[PDB]
DNA sequence: GCTACGGCTATACGG
DNA sequence: GATTCGTATC
């Protein structure tokens, strides 16, 4: 039915990094096949974060799809695949580059049990070595203010300078004069005012930014923001969009690529 | 599907739970959904198949869509292994994202699949992460419900390093006293399902299978099998599974349910007063050793026998019987924990209490041994004696052995120092001696 | 040199060839013909047909899908918390197109030796994926499986195999192999088996290999009478001079160790009938003191003679 | 001394030692001393054996004055040597001239490291030799079913991919098609599923694949040999293929794979591996279906 | 070389004809070898009765000069824990026998000192690879062996 | 062409 | 298994 092939380098680095991030978010990555795009998404167990990566048909050399599991809305075949398993197939080996990365599923009467509920991914190295994999998949059903347009790299350096174990929450205080974000963690006080957990408040300020349309204070997690931030800077050829409304409302993070759509939704702190 | 999955309750009236227990769970849960609740965590503890989560889910179904500031629970999945996360950090990232499940995103977080607590480091991490939630400074936090099933850990890990978690999977051996005696933690212990509710629910399931029951000529003997299952087990899931297995059968295979483990005080009472099921002490003792060897081998059981054998008739039996019991226990203590030692001590205690047993005996209440209190007072004595020794080393250059301390230094030395001060420790080492 | 032992050569391949426990085997046949297998725990003494029943049920329930629908894990394989969390989870998550009423089977042989954490993760494993795969635990002592796991399973207890099922299977094997026998030889083989099919087949094989004709003399010159039944005879003697005679001739000069005799005496006393409880506890005490003396280094015949003398002294009084 | 060998290219004897560690990290290593060269043989669980050989041409001086016996056998611990030559290698940039020595049975194995200022001398205790003989785990040279010559880099990359995908069990497919096609694959059982790595039929990676009917003489086409191996044993050659220019694969009907690794003179590595029972006979047909797929 | 040995080691039997006292066990194992079908054996008896001398001579008779690569002898002097059973014994039983003498032999001397976890794990290695390997268990105390392991072994008693 | 340092990985150890 | 207090029901 569906068959997609990637035959470029940066096109493969962005795919591998997106798959790695979606595997870090949830154990099983969610992939849906459309006739015009490839939607790979993943949601946390707490249902607080949702990262979705959309690969258009122009991102692949060939994007055959014959739907004639399946769910009509336009037909849509969705399936579940293990993230830790797909992140090693798409891993770029050291010493032998990838020439053609083909991903396909053949759920037809012509297919035997080797292709029944098992995804087909083809890797052809530049050394002509052909590596075959058959990851098992499970059919499923798809489950589908102020504006900030800051530069991704200025965020990138500070975010990489933040450890997830010692810093968990990020504050984003947007002002018309300047925008300062601070990666902080709170302190937990014990029985006799004992320090169960410390408080680190590493911070950085970026002067006001391109499209700081306020038309504030927001708090959300950090372990997925860093990953979604470093997804895009893998296809070297870089502006992130922050759409948040209220403390209790989710924040939307979007990035752009020539053939890749990046979306991240996170639940924000309802504290006012 | 299976009858315990297809005949699951739809509302709270179909849940096999006691009325008072349901009332105490309901009021506590309703109180924990208030803006600033006094209780932060609700620890439900009890045996398996006691509707501990089967009541939490159907209570959340009517509670969460009442306080959601515009419907179900968020359960922790321990088996989830994500790419970039240490295994011990899996619960931390769950509790760090679950705390965002507050107003307009409200969800009761239920922890029934506990993390791996048989490994010490992650058990300690679990404890300190719960303590970081009880002592959290967040103005608003979601209600947290933790269900722990009390089950005896079977005989494994032949190392002598068996800890409490290596003997019994209970809230006492998973949590610590700081969590268990916290002002913001509410514990509601659950009891096994009584015979009446089990009978009523197994009869509702039968009238929902009446056609198939009658076709296999099993509809008049349904009363006896429901009664036998209700009398034999207190597990609703096991009861429904056994009923389904008996109904779908077409032969005379015998009704067999799961096996339950006795309590420590239950085993003590069985040794002392005997069991009503059988009047043969040999059979009862053999079954107790076969099914509960993990408890009859611990020395605290032989200590509990010595602590509670005086409760047979409130202490009104012959001194010869008590002397025989304690002499047998002392002789068993010299057998180096052989399997023949406990099997002789318990048999002798039961034989002694059987002959003197008469009708109308008003027995007493058993208690746990105080050996641990003595062992902690011994450590306090050690600390105070070493304080005496080191404070009596530089002021007056002198060495003295601890054996001489426990005989003449702690009554005489304070009696000299306080008498020299009535005109440097001055108190009796280890506190005064009473009686 | 390529001939298999009769234990493995005549291992049943269908549920109809499994003798003993007629009701349970019939129920397993109903499960095999219907398909809706529930979670089950099979327990019993070793060598009565627990494993060959689960494997035959899985075969008769899957057939051509047995290669991809059965995951057999046992004590010889690593069954830690990680295997349950990864291998068993992926097998349960696997979607296989099986006939109607048919489910995947996870045969966890020797489930009594599994660690507590793996058993606790198995709770979630069966709770999430009960609609696709079913678990078949086989063990020897069912209390070693935690109660939360037993609550989700249908316990099937296999009883000891009687002297008639053993004779039926032995006669089938004899007819298949064409060996010479007589009635008393088969009776002796069954008597030495003590409810064990595997031991009965091994003893018959040894007798046929050694001599060829299965009579009482050739059976008893290579197979020995069960030493619990000799210890019971020695401990139930009336006067001391023949209990000492038994302990010497049938236990000491035959090669049995003193610690073995002492350990067998304890189990015999725990199940001895027609003896008063006061007598039984004193016998247990004497056996325990003798056990301590053997364990401390003194494994002599005099220490066993003294134990029998004390037992007779407590018996006559 | 009955044996003395001197060298300056200690990197050769260091890579030779680094090829032996995969076969256990703390056990006995057998050293065979003859006039042709110095060989180290290591056996693990009687299922796999590795035999490197250091020729006399790798040493300036190779005396071997032993005359009563043609070959000398000594058994020493590998952990003593590895723990020793590690701290010696702290200043390996110095011009070190290793001197191996052995004076016979009962004498220690001497390893002198002289830097023209310091002469470190290490004597290794020799232990009794076990019962197992290393000639048992060798392929029969008249029963070869397939003979594949593969490059070192491609095999190393394939082994590293099998390691990264887990690969609890491994399969080896070798079929020569009638027209011109040669098929060599390394199929793996792992957590992923059923994965296959196909070596190219081009003559730079797969120089020569030749399938016989169990006599190493009758070349036939259309039939494939399949070898079921445990990747625990199959991964022991991964550290040896890292310095391999060409690798020779040979297997007989008895289920023994003889991996021949030649490095560039240089060290000659011979690894012999045993094949599993494959008691289940459906994976064979599924392998055939997968390769035809 | 053999004259500088203690008499208890110098006069160790090398063939089955030099083992005296145990006539019924030898006359059974010899027929077992002659037919070529050797079951899983269990040797029990007092110390110094000839169990090890019997099993080593039997393996030499079956395997001849291939005793080195065809017999895995593990005793109390080597670690025999759960990992040893799950790795060394299992890969010795699973691999092929280079078509030398048909079946492999694993001799577990002094198996009474073996932990219960290892003896329980060995039960599914004894009955799974029985087509290519056979297990012999030598013990002096049968109370330290699990009942299942005793069940899957043919017991031969070595009399004084 | 060469080197140092960060990331990946195998292994001994804590409880 | 024992005692004591508290219900629910026939
Ligand atoms: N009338 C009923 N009342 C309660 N549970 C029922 C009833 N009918 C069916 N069940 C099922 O019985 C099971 C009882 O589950 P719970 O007791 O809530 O879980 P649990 O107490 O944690 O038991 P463990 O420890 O997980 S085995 C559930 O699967 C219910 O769906
Ligand atoms: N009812 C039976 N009918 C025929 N053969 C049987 C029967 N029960 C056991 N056997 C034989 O016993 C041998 C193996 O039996 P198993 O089922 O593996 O033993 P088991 O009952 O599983 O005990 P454990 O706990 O696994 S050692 C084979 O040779 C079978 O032929
Ligand atoms: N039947 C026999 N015939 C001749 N020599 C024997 C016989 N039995 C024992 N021996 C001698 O006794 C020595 C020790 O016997 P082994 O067979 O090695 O040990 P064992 O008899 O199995 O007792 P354990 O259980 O190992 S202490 C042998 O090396 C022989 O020299
Ligand atoms: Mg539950
Ligand atoms: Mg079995
Ligand atoms: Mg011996």
């Amino acid at each position: 039915s569906f068959k997609a092939t990637i035959t470029e380098s940066g096109k493969q680095n962005i795919w591998f990094r997106a798959i790695y991030v979606l595997s870090t978010i949830q154990d099983d990555i969610k992939i849906t096949v459309t006739t015009n795009e490839l939607i790979a998404w993943s949601m946390n167990e707490t249902d607080t974060t949702l990262c979705q990566v959309r690969f258009q048909k122009s991102f692949f050399e060939e994007y055959e799809f014959k739907p004639h599991g399946v769910q009509v809305i336009h037909k849509l075949y969705s399936f579940r695949v293990n993230g830790r398993h797909l992140t090693t197939i798409s891993r770029k080996p050291d010493g032998d580059g990838i020439k053609s990365f083909t991903i396909a599923v053949n759920n037809t009467s012509t297919c035997p049990e080797s292709l029944a509920n098992r995804l087909i991914v083809v890797i052809e190295m530049d050394s002509l070595i052909v590596k075959e994999y058959c990851p098992q998949f499970q059919p499923i059903k798809y489950d589908p203010i102020n504006y900030i347009c800051c530069n991704s790299t200025l965020l990138k350096n500070f975010l990489d300078n933040c450890n997830v174990n010692v810093t968990d929450e990020v504050k984003l205080e947007i002002n018309v004069h300047r925008l300062s974000i601070t990666a902080f963690t709170k302190a937990v006080y014990g029985k006799n005012n004992d320090l169960l957990r410390n408080a680190l408040s590493m911070s950085n300020t970026i002067s006001t930014l391109e499209h700081y349309c306020l038309f504030k204070s927001i708090i959300f997690k950090l372990k997925d923001f860093k990953n979604f931030i470093t997804i895009g800077p893998s296809w070297k050829t870089d502006n992130i969009s922050l759409w948040f409304c209220h403390p209790g409302d989710p924040i939307l993070m979007q990035m752009q690529k020539p053939g890749v759509k990046l979306e991240l939704v996170e639940v924000t702190d309802s504290n006012i | 599907e299976q009858w315990y999955e297809k005949f699951k309750p739809n509302c709270l009236e179909q849940v096999a739970i006691h009325k008072r227990k349901l009332k105490d769970v309901q009021e506590a849960l309703d109180a924990m959904f208030l803006p600033n609740a006094k209780h932060r965590i609700l620890l439900l503890s009890g045996p398996s198949g006691c509707s501990k989560s089967t009541v939490i889910k159907e209570l959340s179904k009517i509670l969460v869509p009442k306080y959601r500031q515009n419907h179900k629970v968020t359960e922790f999945r321990g088996d989830c292994i994500v790419n970039d996360l240490p295994q011990m950090e899996s619960f931390s990232e769950f509790l760090k994202g679950a705390r965002y499940l507050v107003m307009s995103n409200l969800s009761l977080i239920l922890i029934e699949d506990l993390p791996n607590v048989f490994h010490i480091d992650t058990r300690r991490r679990f404890q300190q992460l719960i303590l970081q939630w009880l002592y959290s400074s967040e103005p608003l936090l979601p209600p947290l419900v933790i269900c722990i099933t009390e089950c005896e850990i079977p005989e494994n890990d032949n190392n002598y390093r068996k800890f409490g978690i290596d003997y019994t999977f209970s809230a006492e051996t998973i949590m610590n006293k700081e969590i268990l005696m916290h002002p913001r933690l509410k514990r509601i212990k659950f009891n096994p399902i009584n015979s009446t509710l089990l009978k009523k629910h197994l009869k509702f399931i039968c009238v929902q299978n009446m056609k198939m029951l009658k076709e296999k000529n099993k509809w008049n003997k349904r009363q006896e099998v429901i009664d036998y299952i209700a009398q034999e087990t207190g597990d609703i899931r096991s009861a429904i599974t056994t009923l389904q297995f008996w109904a779908t059968s077409s032969g005379s295979l015998p009704i067999s349910t799961r096996e339950s483990t006795i309590s420590y005080f239950h085993a003590i009472g069985k040794v002392i007063h005997g069991s009503h099921s059988t009047n043969n002490d040999n059979e009862m003792i053999n079954n107790l050793f076969e099914n509960s060897n993990n408890l009859l081998s611990k020395e605290d059981f032989k200590l509990g026998i010595l602590e509670n054998y005086n409760t047979f008739n409130k202490g009104e039996f012959s001194i010869s019987d008590a002397s025989s019991i304690v002499d047998c226990l002392s002789e068993c203590d010299n057998m180096n924990g052989l399997p023949e030692s406990n099997e002789y001590g318990l048999r002798e205690v039961r034989k002694t209490f059987r002959n003197i047993s008469k009708q109308g005996h008003n027995h007493g209440t058993v208690y746990f041994p105080r050996e641990w209190k003595v062992r902690k007072l011994q450590n306090s004595f050690k600390v105070q004696a070493e304080d005496w020794l080191n404070v009596s080393l530089y002021k007056y250059n002198a060495v003295h052995s601890f054996r001489n301390i426990t005989l003449e230094f702690g009554y005489y030395a304070p009696l000299i120092r306080k008498c020299q001060s009535y005109k440097d420790v001055v108190d009796r080492i280890g506190g005064p001696i009473e009686a | 040199s390529l001939q298999l032992p009769w234990v493995e050569k005549y291992r049943p391949q269908v549920l109809s060839d499994i003798v003993g426990n007629k009701e349970t085997i019939d129920r397993l046949q109903q499960i095999a013909k219907d398909g809706n297998m529930p979670h089950m725990i099979i327990s019993g003494m070793p060598g009565i047909g627990k494993t060959t029943s689960v494997h035959c049920l899985a075969h008769e329930l899957l057939g051509r899908s047995y290669a991809d629908g059965v995951l057999e894990l046992n004590a010889s394989d690593d069954r830690g918390i990680d295997v349950v969390r990864n291998q068993i989870k992926h097998f349960a998550q696997k979607k296989l197109h099986l006939p109607p009423g048919k489910h995947k089977i996870v045969i966890l042989d020797e489930a009594d030796s599994m660690t507590a954490g793996a058993q606790q993760a198995l709770r979630r494993t069966m709770e999430l994926y009960s609609n696709s795969t079913r678990f078949a635990f086989a063990c020897n002592q069912s209390n070693k499986i935690i109660e939360p796991l037993q609550s989700r399973c249908a316990i099937l207890r296999y009883s000891k195999l009687s002297d008639e099922d053993v004779l039926k299977r032995l006669l089938q094997i004899i007819k298949l192999e064409d060996v010479k026998y007589t009635n008393d030889g088969l009776e002796a083989i069954i008597f030495t088996a003590e409810g064990d099919m595997r031991q009965a087949i091994n003893n018959l094989q040894s007798t046929v290999a050694g001599h060829g004709l299965v009579n009482a003399d050739n059976v008893f010159k290579i197979v020995d009478s069960p030493h619990p039944l000799i210890v019971k005879k020695m401990l139930l003697a009336s006067n001391l001079e023949d209990s000492i005679q038994i302990l010497r001739t049938d236990l000491w000069k035959k090669g049995y160790s003193s610690i073995d005799i002492v350990t067998t005496s304890f189990r015999v006393t725990k199940n001895l009938a027609q003896v008063k409880e006061s007598v039984r506890l004193e016998m247990i005490k004497e056996i325990g003191l003798t056990h301590m003396r053997i364990l401390e280094g003194v494994g002599t015949y005099l220490q066993l003679a003294s134990m029998l003398a004390k037992i007779h002294k407590l018996n006559n009084k | 001394n009955k044996f003395s060998a001197s060298t300056v290219h200690l990197e050769h004897i260091t890579t030779a030692l680094s090829c032996l560690t995969p076969f256990g990290s703390k056990d006995d290593v057998l050293i065979f001393i003859d006039a042709d060269g110095l060989s180290f043989v290591r056996e693990n669980n009687h299922v796999i054996k590795i035999q490197l050989l250091l020729s006399r041409e790798l040493f300036m001086s190779y005396s071997y004055r032993n005359e009563t016996e043609d070959h000398m056998k000594l058994c020493v611990k590998i952990n003593h040597i590895l723990d020793s030559v590690s701290v010696m290698n702290r200043n390996s940039d110095d011009i070190v001239e290793c001197t191996l020595s052995y004076d016979g049975h009962g004498s220690p194995f001497v390893l002198i490291f002289e830097d023209s200022f310091i002469s470190e001398r290490v004597e290794y205790s020799t232990y009794l030799i076990k019962d197992f003989d290393t000639n048992g785990l060798e392929l029969d040279r008249e029963r070869i079913s397939f003979e594949a010559i593969i490059k070192g880099e491609a095999l190393h990359s394939a082994l590293k991919d099998l390691k990264e995908i887990g690969c609890k069990e491994c399969y080896v497919y070798a079929k020569t098609e009638a027209n011109d096609e040669n098929v060599f694959a390394l199929i793996s059982k792992s957590q992923l599923g059923f994965s296959k790595i196909k070596l190219p039929s081009n003559r730079s990676i797969l120089e020569k694949l030749q399938v016989f009917d169990g006599d190493s003489t009758t070349v036939i086409d259309g039939f494939a040999v399949i070898g079921f191996f445990d990747f625990t044993s199959f991964d022991k050659i991964r550290k040896s293929t890292k310095i391999a220019s060409k690798v020779l694969f040979r297997m007989d009907v008895h289920g023994v794979l003889s991996v021949n690794i030649l490095s560039q003179p240089g060290i000659v590595i011979e690894v012999c591996m045993l094949e599993k029972e494959s008691i289940d006979e459906a994976a064979q047909t599924e392998i055939e279906l997968l390769m035809e797929t | 070389s053999k004259e500088n040995l203690p008499w208890v080691e110098k006069y160790r039997p090398e063939t089955l004809d030099e083992v005296y006292g145990q006539n019924e066990v030898i006359t059974t194992v010899r027929k077992f070898v002659d037919e070529g079908k050797l079951p899983h054996l269990l040797f029990y008896g007092p110390p110094g009765t000839g169990k090890t001398s019997t099993i080593v001579a039997l393996a030499r008779e079956i395997y001849g000069k291939n005793y080195s690569n065809m017999v895995l002898e593990l005793n109390a002097s080597d670690d025999r824990g759960i990992d040893v059973v799950r790795n060394q014994i299992k890969d010795f039983a699973s691999t092929r026998q280079i078509f030398s003498k048909g079946f492999k032999l694993i001799i577990l001397d002094e198996a009474d000192a073996m932990t219960n976890a290892a003896q329980n794990a060995l039960r599914r290695v004894i009955e799974r690879y029985t087509k290519n390997t056979r297990f012999c268990v030598l013990a002096n105390y049968a109370h330290k062996l699990t009942p299942a392991l005793l069940s899957r072994c043919t017991r031969f008693r070595f009399q004084p």
